[PDB]
C-alpha cells in the first residue's frame, strides 16, 4: 500500500533574527520510504541537510526528521521540498515563523 | 538490547 | 509506566543492491541505539548519551546480531516474494516491531511482535504471547511454521527474559533524563488574517513525553470540529512541539481559551491570548 508524505517545516527554538538555530523539515505518515527531501534557502538547494534515522509509527507509515543549521534574517525564505512516489512533482512548503 | 532469534518466514 | 521498542525495517530495491537493513531502538519516546546496513562501516550505534557506557562486547554482539538480523530478512524478503507470486523486479519491504512494555514496579505488563508486509499486517504475536495473528493467506503459511517451531515460545522467554532486564538497565542508567518529564513551555499567539478574524495559536514547546493533549474552548465549550491540531513533532532535541489554533472574530479572543495536559504539569494549564 501507498501513503503521502505529511510535511511540517518550522524552528528548533522559537526564531529570533539574527540568532542560530536549526530548520526542520518533518515528514510522515508515508509509504515506502524511499523519499526526497531537500530543505531551500530563498528557493536554493541546502547542502548538508542531515537527517534523523528511519522509523514508522503504528500504522506502519515512516517518519523522518531533516534538519540544518540556519541563522535566520528578516529577509531570508525557507521551505522544504518532498518528492516521494505519491506525488506527480516534488511538494514545497514554505517555513512560516508561526507555524 | 535486542533479540538474537532468527526465524524465517 | 515504560517500554523498549525496536523497529527494524528491511527494503528490497532491484537495480539498486541487495535489500537494506535499518535497525532503531527506542526505550520510550527515546531513541538508543541505531543500525543501517548501507553505512560505510555498519555497526549498531549509540543514539542517546546513556548508552555510550556500555561495553565493546555490547557494541560488538549488538552489531553481529544485526548483520545477522539483515541476512535472514533478505532471506525472509525472498520467501515473502514467493509466498504472494511476486516479481524480483519489484521493490518491497518488511517491518517488524518488538519489545516490551513494563510498570512501575519494573515487571512485564505486555509483550509485542507485530509486523507488515509492504505497509499492511502481516503477522503479530497475540497478548498471551503464545498464539498468533495472521492476517493473510501468506501470513498463515508463517504461522503454521512458527507453531511447529515454538517461535512464540522463543519469543516469550526473550520478552519476559532479557527485554525486561534491559529495560530496567536502560533506565537506570539513563534516569535523570528518562524519569524525568519534561513540561511543555507554552504561550499563545495572535495573528489577524483581515479586519473581523484573526487566528489565535496556542503552542507546546520543548515536552518530554511525547503525549500530550491541546484544546481549545469557546465559553466554556469544546471547539473540536473547529480546531486545526498539527501532528506532534521532534524539536530536534529529543523533545517534542506541537500547536492548536482556532479562528476567532476580531475583539472576542477572551472566549477562547488553550488547555493543556501534560505528564509534567503538576496540573492542567488554562491558557488564554
Ligand atoms: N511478527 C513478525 N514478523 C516477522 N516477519 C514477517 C513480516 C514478514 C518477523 N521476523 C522476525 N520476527 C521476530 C523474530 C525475532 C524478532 C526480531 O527479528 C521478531 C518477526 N515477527
Amino acid at each position: 500500500i501507498q501513503r503521502t508524505p505529511k510535511i511540517q517545516v518550522y524552528s528548533r527554538h522559537p526564531a529570533e533574527n539574527g540568532k542560530s538555530n536549526f530548520l526542520n523539515c518533518y515528514v510522515s505518515g508515508f509509504h515506502p520510504s524511499d523519499i526526497e527531501v531537500d530543505l531551500l534557502k530563498n528557493g536554493e538547494r541546502i547542502e548538508k541537510v542531515e537527517h534523523s534515522d528511519l522509523s514508522f509509527s503504528k500504522d506502519w507509515s515512516f517518519y523522518l526528521l531533516y534538519y540544518t543549521e540556519f541563522t535566520p534574517t528578516e529577509k531570508d525564505e525557507y521551505a522544504c521540498r518532498v518528492n516521494h512516489v505519491t506525488l506527480s512533482q516534488p511538494k514545497i512548503v514554505k517555513w512560516d515563523r508561526d507555524m | 538490547v535486542t533479540t538474537d532469534i532468527q526465524v524465517k518466514v | 509506566s515504560h517500554s523498549m521498542r525496536y523497529f527494524y525495517t528491511a527494503m528490497s530495491r532491484p537495480g539498486r543492491g541487495e535489500p537494506r537493513f535499518i535497525a532503531v531502538g527506542y526505550v520510550d519516546d527515546t531513541q538508543f541505539v541505531r543500525f543501517d546496513s548501507d553505512a560505510a562501516s555498519p555497526r549498531m550505534a549509540p543514539r542517546a548519551p546513556w548508552i555510550e557506557q556500555e561495553g565493546p562486547e555490547y557494541w560488538d554482539g549488538e552489531t553481529r546480531n544485526m548483520k545477522a538480523s539483515a541476512q535472514t530478512y533478505r532471506e525472509n524478503l525472498r520467501i515473502a516474494l514467493r509466498y504472494y507470486n511476486q516479481s524480483e523486479a519489484g521493490s518491497h519491504i518488511i517491518q517488524v516491531m518488538y519489545g516490551c512494555d513494563v510498570g512501575p514496579d519494573g515487571r512485564l505488563l505486555r509483550g509485542h511482535d507485530q509486523s507488515a508486509y509492504d505497509g499492511k499486517d502481516y503477522i503479530a504475536l497475540n497478548e498471551d504471547l503464545s498464539s498468533w495473528t495472521a492476517a493473510d493467506t501468506a501470513a498463515q503459511i508463517t504461522q503454521r511454521k512458527w507453531e511447529a517451531a515454538r517461535v512464540a515460545e522463543q519469543l516469550r522467554a526473550y520478552l519476559e527474559g532479557l527485554c525486561v532486564e534491559w529495560l530496567r538497565r536502560y533506565l537506570e542508567n539513563g534516569k535523570e533524563t528518562l524519569q524525568r518529564a519534561d513540561p511543555p513551555k507554552t504561550h499563545v499567539t495572535h495573528h489577524p488574517i483581515s479586519d473581523h478574524e484573526a487566528t489565535l495559536r496556542c503552542w507546546a514547546l520543548g515536552f518530554y513525553p511525547a503525549e500530550i493533549t491541546l484544546t481549545w474552548q469557546r465559553d466554556g465549550e469544546d471547539q473540536t470540529q473547529d480546531t486545526e491540531l498539527v501532528e506532534t513533532r521532534p524539536a530536534g532535541d529529543r523533545t517534542f512541539q506541537k500547536w492548536a489554533a482556532v479562528v476567532v472574530p476580531s475583539g472576542e479572543e477572551q472566549r477562547y481559551t488553550c488547555h493543556v495536559q501534560h505528564e509534567g504539569l503538576p496540573k492542567p494549564l488554562t491558557l488564554r491570548w
